[PDB]
């Protein structure tokens, strides 16, 4: 359903020490050497909720890197019967 | 008025900077200066300054200086706002930071009291532990949804919260947040724990850090392990962790004698601690190159170098070499694909006590920058390695200096390698084998390079000679370790009546005010700018005459094979990788590029002496 691009090469090549507020949320690249790593964690992709008194479904939704909010209004009501996401047609992606 | 002194405080200090800086003629250096200044900075655009206080002191009597050393922190507004003044009126994406230096005096961090608080100040000490670089607010643009964001302002001073006022609209509050990552300001930081100066503290009292934030270009200009010089911007962080301390502590209990009666109490203690900060960060603490020629030249200065290196101590003329050569090292580099070369070097000095082998110690921890010293039996264990340092708070992972790696590509000095028994041995034969520590303790993991020269003084089992018995059984510590230390120019002292007047001399000499006037042929300061510069060769011996090394290398076993029962060793072929860090150690002193042979044939018979007190 989706092809998310790697890009490829951009020096700069800030080698990892300096960087600054300056180039925050811009592209950057960086070297180094890999150290002890968690374990694989699934993440929401496409957010689902299942509500309690307004019924079913309320369907898929987008969130998120990493905000996963806020699920205001939404299917009666959207309250007091408000949202609990569900396990199924819930889709995950890995996470490390 | 408070307003309009402060503003008046403000068009005078900008006067100056426009008034005349300068009053050199003539040659200069002609005025302005600091105009100059404004424009140098204009040049690479990167929108800081460093304007001297000296200067500043002296114009205007003074007046214009206490008014801004006092107050400071009051006034810190007033002057950067009227820098952008005369900025928007010369020059045509603002952030400006603004610091002196030079300043009168030097107080030391426990002569720091409250009454300068809020004030410029000057304080020295030496830097420890640095923390990574974090982004800062201090201009923001959070707002509600309702009804608009992008309101941009405030949290000037720490708190961090909030939007001042003109809330929400419509719903019009109070309230709070939302806070946008997409649209700020932020600047630098990292902090760092300085310490007060090894040699300053009053006995028995101990030394105390304090903690100093950097904030601006001034930042990662600390370095850790080095003594460095600040100028004040002083203030103050609170502190939660003081109760019990005791009291009497003071209290926000607000004051509701207004309104009416038809919030609650709303009671917050204010307990402080005094904590500096830093604009300015220094590491204080051509006519000269003819000097660097005029030495160069002369075909004796490996001689005067040698003979000049420590006054204190009286001869032996082996350890002198000993020492030195360990300033100037090989080539350290290449051979690829592959594993590296060693490179750098090694010695520990071996004796019956009194022997004055801690004089030697003593005076390289005084010469050479970048040297550590410990007594270690306490060294206790790390030390000489990295903690990991854990928590920050805030992600943590900050780490230690500490002890042998804080001293990075100099020469560590560690008194009695036999006291520190098995623990920390093993690591420092981790850090001459592998070259690098390799540091994992309850948390992350982590790899960190230690490139050092390790110079040890060693007391024998007895303190003593057994000149029968073999130096391998004699120094008693463990092989791996033993066979890395190349080599140990063992001494020992026997009485010689002429030799022995010659110490008294020399000792009551030493102890008497005059004459003091015994000094070498070179100054202690000027042979630091000489190593320096001899250590920016990169020696390299190409010469076919390394062949002669070879037999070299093969004169030196044979005549060493029989007996067994001489000083072997073996000779190991780790000696022959030795003869090779030892001649570019000479090349290094002598300037000379590809070498002689023989300069190899005194490294040679260095080696050799070496060998033979092993003998017996
Ligand atoms: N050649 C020398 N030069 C300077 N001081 C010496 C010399 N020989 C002996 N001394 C004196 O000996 C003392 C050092 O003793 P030392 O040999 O260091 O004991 P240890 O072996 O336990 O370290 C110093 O106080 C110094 O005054």
């Amino acid at each position: 359903s989706e092809i998310h691009v790697r890009i490829s090469d951009f020096p700069t090549i800030y080698s990892l020490r300096e960087l600054r507020e300056s180039n925050l949320s811009s592209l950057v690249r960086v070297t180094g050497v890999v150290t002890r790593r968690t374990g694989v964690f699934p993440q929401l992709k496409y957010v689902k909720f299942n509500c309690l008194k307004c019924g079913s479904i309320l369907g898929p939704f987008f969130q998120d890197s990493n905000e996963e909010i806020r699920i205001s209004f939404c299917t009666n009501c959207k309250s007091k019967g408000p949202f609990r996401v569900n396990g199924e047609k819930t889709v995950y992606r890995n996470y490390q | 008025v408070d307003d309009v002194t402060g503003e008046k405080v403000r068009e005078a200090f900008e006067q100056f900077l426009e008034d005349f800086s300068v009053q050199s003629t003539d040659t200069g250096e002609v005025e302005k200066v600091y105009r100059a200044q404004i424009e140098f900075m204009k040049i690479y655009d990167l929108n800081t300054i460093y304007i001297d206080y000296q200067h500043l002191s002296m114009r205007e009597n003074g007046a214009l200086a206490m008014a801004i050393s006092e107050q400071y922190y009051r006034f810190l507004p007033f002057l950067q706002k009227g820098l952008r003044r005369v900025v928007r009126k010369y020059a045509p994406e603002r952030v400006f930071q603004i610091s002196f230096f030079n300043l009168p005096t030097v107080h030391r961090i426990r002569d720091i009291r409250s009454e300068k608080i809020g004030s410029l100040l000057s304080i020295s000490g030496t830097v420890t532990r640095t923390s990574e670089v974090r982004p800062e607010l201090y201009k923001a643009s959070f707002t509600c949804d309702m009804c608009r964001a992008i309101v941009d302002n405030v949290e000037q001073s720490f708190k961090y919260t909030e939007p001042t006022f003109c809330p929400n609209p419509s719903c019009e509050n109070r309230a709070f947040w939302t806070l946008n990552v997409t649209r700020s300001r932020f600047l630098d930081w990292q902090k760092v724990r300085i310490q007060e100066n090894a040699n300053e503290i009053p006995t028995g009292s101990m030394p105390r850090t304090l903690d100093v934030i950097l904030r601006g270009d001034s930042v990662e200009r600390a370095k850790p392990g080095d003594r460095c010089k600040f100028t004040g911007v002083e203030i103050v962080v609170p502190d939660v962790t003081q109760l019990g301390l005791p009291g009497v502590k003071p209290s926000s209990t607000l004051d509701t004698r207004g309104i009416s009666k038809t919030r609650s109490l709303g009671v917050r203690d204010l307990t402080y601690k005094i904590s500096f900060l830093a604009c300015h960060v220094i590491s204080i603490g051509s006519d000269e190159i003819n000097e660097l020629k005029e030495m160069v030249k002369d075909e004796h200065i490996y001689d005067k170098l040698v003979r000049s290196i420590a006054p204190a101590v009286f001869g032996h003329e082996a350890v002198k070499k000993g020492i030195l050569l360990q300033m100037l090292g090989g080539v350290h580099k290449s051979t690829v694909e592959g594993i590296k070369l060693r490179g750098d070097i090694n010695i520990c000095v071996v004796g019956d006590p009194s022997t004055s082998k801690s004089q030697f110690l003593k005076y390289v921890v005084g010469f050479a920058p970048r040297s550590v010293y410990t007594s270690g039996k306490a060294s206790s264990a790390a030390g000489l390695t990295a903690a990991v340092v854990r928590d920050e708070e805030g992600g943590d992972y900050t780490i230690e200096a500490g002890a042998l790696m804080l001293a990075d590509n100099g020469i560590c000095c560690i008194d009695e390698f036999d006291k520190m028994d098995i623990s920390d041995q093993v690591a420092i034969h981790e850090a001459m084998e592998q070259q690098t520590i390799s540091i994992a303790k309850a948390g992350i993991h982590a790899t960190l390079n230690a490139r050092t020269s390790i110079l040890a003084a060693a007391n024998p089992v007895g303190g003593r000679y057994n000149r029968k018995l073999s130096l391998r059984g004699n120094l008693n510590m463990t092989a791996p370790i033993m066979s890395r230390f190349d080599l140990f120019f063992v001494i020992l002292d026997d009485c010689n009546e002429k030799i022995d007047t010659e110490l008294a001399s020399h000792i009551v000499d030493l102890h008497m005010k005059r004459d003091e006037a015994i000094e070498p042929p070179f100054s202690a300061e000027q042979l630091r700018r000489y190593i320096k510069y001899a250590r920016t060769f990169k020696p390299i011996l190409t010469k076919e005459a390394r062949s002669y090394l070879v037999e070299k290398y093969k004169e030196l076993r044979k005549d060493d094979a029989q007996g067994f029962s001489r000083s072997s060793y073996r000779i190991t072929v780790r000696q022959l990788e030795s003869m090779i860090r030892l001649s570019e150690a000479i090349a290094r002193a002598n300037c000379v590029d590809e070498i002689t042979p023989s300069f190899i044939a005194e490294a040679y018979d260095l080696l050799r002496q070496s060998i033979i007190r092993v003998d017996v």
